[PDB]
RNA sequence: GGGUGCGCAGCGUAGGCGGGAGGCGUCGAAGCCCGCCCUCCGGGGCGGGUGGAGCCGCCCAUGAGACACCGCCCACCCUCUG
RNA sequence: AGUGGCGAAGGCGCCCGGCUGGAACGGGUCCGACGGUGAGGGACGAAGGCCAGGGGAGCGAACCGGAUUAGAUACCCGGGUAGUCCUGGCUGUAAAGGAUGCGGGCUAGGUGUCGGGCGAGCUUCGAGCUCGCCCGGUGCCGGAGGGAAGCCGUUAAGCCCGCCGCC
């Protein structure tokens, strides 16, 4: 019948989202829920620019994982980030290269992180500088990670300065168009 | 208050399915699909088959209380095709008239780096 | 305990008994303003508020008549105790 | 991701590290004809199949079901066993095809691309861009010339010097 189902709907209550700290604390959005521990676990997809709005950056998107819950109010964390589809097409054109590298880095704090950068030349060059290429981008991101920390790797991350340095330091083997950071994942934690 | 939730549309050769959900993707909303308001299995994925389950299922989450939505558009992928049906577009247009806001788009059919071996036989269908 | 009733034709959810032509309005109401819950969202039952003095029915239908007022049941999914 | 590259051929595409084979370029470096082909003999050799041991997601011979059909031991649909994968061995086959045996000298060139070297100009000073030349690989056109023709044409299917296999 619909009579249990409206019960049911009615019995849900809704919380509010919040994001992390070393973000801005913000009000992403909504949840229902009948139980409050039904929540503890759950990933809300957002954008960049929906927190700051910047008109650029709208085509990064981060996801925020529930852990915690304080009356009708949910806290998050951060997990990972990836660019979106149709950037990442609309660059890995023909005739050109296309260089990627991921790696495994361990913070200050003790944070473990996958990153997987991403590089493209202007032609079709040749193997031996793509590999010089990937270990550039190999030791900028290992000192990074050496000297920072998760906050500010993020949000570095994520602005776009660490892909700034890989462009100007992988200019020295071949030109170079849109360097970026593609992807990052957290895996584990101290 | 403003509430967004999330459209799933699920497009194929023979069906689609429209599924709202809330931000999440935990909480179900409405859900409904192209033979429930058809009888020949041949107009399953009409466009306008599409737009009227499109229509009752916006008109069931306002119903409930959602105002704006976002939108992901899948064809199954994989192996099978990658090429989403016709009844997609239709379904969009449906959701926007019916009254619900609109704000990110996206595809995510499902894409093999490389992967499983598909049905054809190698000679694929011969008819 | 809190809530909960379109067999038809219907001013509309007449549910059914005994009494009840009589019941109320400072033991303050309408008409007008915004709101949670029940449910065939039918539609009422419910609350703070401009409001300051009318409205039900014996008057017709329906087999059993009034949400006319007093005591009691019942169909559900719910809140406390022992 | 290429009309591209390496490999005797079969064949070889995620990243980093180690061991290893061969070719080109550059070279007033070393030996000093040590070379070519190769009967008989040997080594490699797709898929499928066999033996022995493990594993088993997807696909799927055989098999079983639903339809289509005059019938349908098939094409189409739903399921499924060996097999496809790893270790250690056998079998020795294909449109294994450039359907074109290997080496050497000669008989117009043009235009692309890959690697190396040289010389000029640009530069954001980049293992970077452009133009030209020599060597080697790999393609498309084409004149004499050749051929039954299709077509080949300095990567000959042309004229010469050789060896083996075959009709």
């Amino acid at each position: 019948r619909a009579a249990a189902a409206k019960d049911k709907w009615k019995m849900k209550e809704w919380y509010i989202v919040y994001a992390p700290d070393f973000f801005g604390s913000k009000e992403i959005g909504l949840t229902p829920a009948d139980d409050p521990e039904k929540v503890i676990g759950r990933v809300i997809e957002t954008t960049l620019k929906d927190l700051t709005g910047d008109f650029t950056k709208g085509h990064v998107k981060l996801y925020f994982q529930v852990y915690d819950v304080k009356g009708q109010n949910a806290y998050t964390k951060f997990k990972g980030h990836t660019l979106a589809r149709s950037y990442i097409r609309s660059l890995v054109r023909r005739r050109t290269t296309r260089v990627d590298g991921i790696f495994n880095i361990t913070t200050k704090d003790g944070y473990k992180l996958r990153v997987m950068g991403m590089v493209i030349a202007y032609r079709r060059i040749q193997t031996s500088q793509e590999r010089a290429i990937r270990k550039i981008i190999q030791d900028i991101i290992y000192k990074k990670a050496e000297e920072l920390n998760f906050a500010d790797f993020v949000l570095q991350s994520v602005n776009g300065q660490i892909a700034s340095e890989i462009a100007k330091e992988a200019r020295k083997i071949y030109p170079i168009k849109r360097a970026e950071v593609r992807k990052i994942k957290v895996l584990a934690e101290p | 208050k403003e509430k967004w939730g999330v459209a799933h549309i699920y497009s194929s050769y023979n069906n689609t399915i429209i599924h709202i959900t809330d931000l999440t993707g935990a909480e179900t909303i409405s859900r409904w699909s192209g033979g429930m308001v058809v009888k020949a299995d041949r107009d399953e994925p009409s466009p306008y088959a599409a737009m009227i389950a499109a229509r009752r299922a916006a008109e069931e989450a306002m119903e409930k209380g959602i105002t704006g939505v976002h939108i992901k558009v899948r064809a199954p992928g994989g192996s099978k095709s990658k090429s989403p049906g016709p009844g997609a577009q239709a379904a969009i247009r449906a959701l926007s008239r019916a009254g619900l806001r609109i704000g990110r788009v996206e595809d995510v059919t499902p894409i093999p780096h490389d992967g499983t071996r598909p049905k054809g036989g190698r000679r694929g269908r011969r008819v």
